[PDB]
Protein backbone atom coordinates (compact mmCIF):
# COMPACT_ATOMS: atom_id res chain seq x y z
CA UNK A 1 0.00 0.00 0.00
CA UNK A 2 1.15 3.50 0.94
CA UNK A 3 2.86 4.45 4.20
CA UNK A 4 4.75 7.27 5.88
CA UNK A 5 7.46 7.25 8.54
CA UNK A 6 9.92 9.81 9.91
CA UNK A 7 13.65 9.34 10.45
CA UNK A 8 14.59 9.98 14.07
CA UNK A 9 18.37 10.30 13.66
CA UNK A 10 18.24 12.93 10.90
CA UNK A 11 15.64 14.95 12.81
CA UNK A 12 17.61 14.61 16.06
CA UNK A 13 20.81 15.72 14.31
CA UNK A 14 19.09 18.92 13.17
CA UNK A 15 17.58 19.54 16.61
CA UNK A 16 20.95 18.98 18.28
CA UNK A 17 22.43 21.68 16.05
CA UNK A 18 19.66 24.22 16.64
CA UNK A 19 19.52 23.59 20.39
CA UNK A 20 23.27 24.15 20.41
CA UNK A 21 23.00 27.62 18.90
CA UNK A 22 19.86 28.40 20.90
CA UNK A 23 22.07 27.93 23.95
CA UNK A 24 24.76 30.05 22.31
CA UNK A 25 22.40 33.01 21.88
CA UNK A 26 20.71 33.18 25.31
CA UNK A 27 23.78 32.23 27.37
CA UNK A 28 25.12 34.37 30.26
CA UNK A 29 23.36 37.73 30.00
CA UNK A 30 25.49 40.64 31.20
CA UNK A 31 24.88 41.84 34.75
CA UNK A 32 25.12 45.62 35.19
CA UNK A 33 24.33 47.54 38.38
CA UNK A 34 25.42 51.16 38.98
CA UNK A 35 25.80 52.63 35.49
CA UNK A 36 25.41 56.17 34.15
CA UNK A 37 22.27 58.28 33.94
CA UNK A 38 20.62 58.04 30.53
CA UNK A 39 17.47 60.16 30.91
CA UNK A 40 18.03 63.74 32.02
CA UNK A 41 15.89 66.48 33.54
CA UNK A 42 17.52 69.74 32.42
CA UNK A 43 20.26 70.86 30.05
CA UNK A 44 23.85 70.31 31.18
CA UNK A 45 25.88 70.49 27.97
CA UNK A 46 29.29 68.89 27.57
CA UNK A 47 28.96 66.03 30.06
CA UNK A 48 25.29 65.43 29.24
CA UNK A 49 25.90 65.32 25.48
CA UNK A 50 28.62 62.72 26.07
CA UNK A 51 26.48 60.64 28.44
CA UNK B 1 31.72 76.70 30.09
CA UNK B 2 31.75 77.96 26.51
CA UNK B 3 31.37 74.45 25.09
CA UNK B 4 28.16 73.68 27.00
CA UNK B 5 26.49 76.92 25.86
CA UNK B 6 27.49 76.53 22.20
CA UNK B 7 26.01 73.02 22.16
CA UNK B 8 22.60 73.83 23.67
CA UNK B 9 22.04 76.82 21.40
CA UNK B 10 23.01 74.67 18.41
CA UNK B 11 20.59 71.94 19.48
CA UNK B 12 17.87 74.58 19.93
CA UNK B 13 17.80 75.73 16.31
CA UNK B 14 16.33 79.15 17.09
CA UNK B 15 17.94 82.50 17.93
CA UNK B 16 14.45 83.92 18.55
CA UNK B 17 14.74 86.70 21.14
CA UNK B 18 11.62 88.05 22.85
CA UNK B 19 12.36 91.39 24.50
CA UNK B 20 10.70 91.94 27.88
CA UNK B 21 9.86 95.02 29.92
CA UNK B 22 12.59 95.15 32.56
CA UNK B 23 12.27 98.10 34.96
CA UNK B 24 15.81 99.37 35.59
CA UNK B 25 15.26 102.32 37.92
CA UNK B 26 18.26 104.39 38.98
CA UNK B 27 20.71 103.07 36.36
CA UNK B 28 21.66 104.27 32.90
CA UNK B 29 20.67 101.89 30.10
CA UNK B 30 22.15 101.09 26.69
CA UNK B 31 25.87 101.65 27.14
CA UNK B 32 28.23 101.66 24.19
CA UNK B 33 31.92 101.08 23.59
CA UNK B 34 34.60 101.95 21.05
CA UNK B 35 35.41 98.39 19.94
CA UNK B 36 31.72 97.71 19.21
CA UNK B 37 31.16 100.28 16.47
CA UNK B 38 27.73 99.64 14.94
CA UNK B 39 26.64 101.88 12.09
CA UNK B 40 27.81 105.46 12.62
CA UNK B 41 29.31 105.38 16.10
CA UNK B 42 29.43 103.28 19.26
CA UNK B 43 27.13 100.29 19.63
CA UNK B 44 26.09 97.49 21.96
CA UNK B 45 25.37 93.78 22.11
CA UNK B 46 22.01 93.61 20.36
CA UNK B 47 20.52 91.26 22.98
CA UNK B 48 22.32 92.68 26.04
CA UNK B 49 21.67 95.82 28.08
CA UNK B 50 24.61 97.46 29.85
CA UNK B 51 23.65 99.18 33.11
C1 LIG C 1 12.76 88.59 16.98
O1 LIG C 1 11.81 87.90 17.89
C2 LIG C 1 10.41 87.90 17.57
C3 LIG C 1 10.20 86.93 16.43
O2 LIG C 1 9.15 86.01 16.72
C4 LIG C 1 9.90 89.31 17.27
O3 LIG C 1 8.81 89.62 18.12
C5 LIG C 1 11.02 90.32 17.47
O4 LIG C 1 10.56 91.63 17.14
C6 LIG C 1 12.19 89.96 16.58
N1 LIG C 1 13.22 90.98 16.63
C7 LIG C 1 14.17 91.11 15.70
C8 LIG C 1 15.15 92.23 15.91
O5 LIG C 1 14.24 90.36 14.73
Amino acid sequence: GTGQAADLKSTQAAIDQINGKLNRVIEKTNEKFHQIEKEFSEVEGRIQDLE
Amino acid sequence: DYASLRSLVASSGTLEFITEGFTWTGVTQNGGSNACKRGPGSGFFSRLNWL
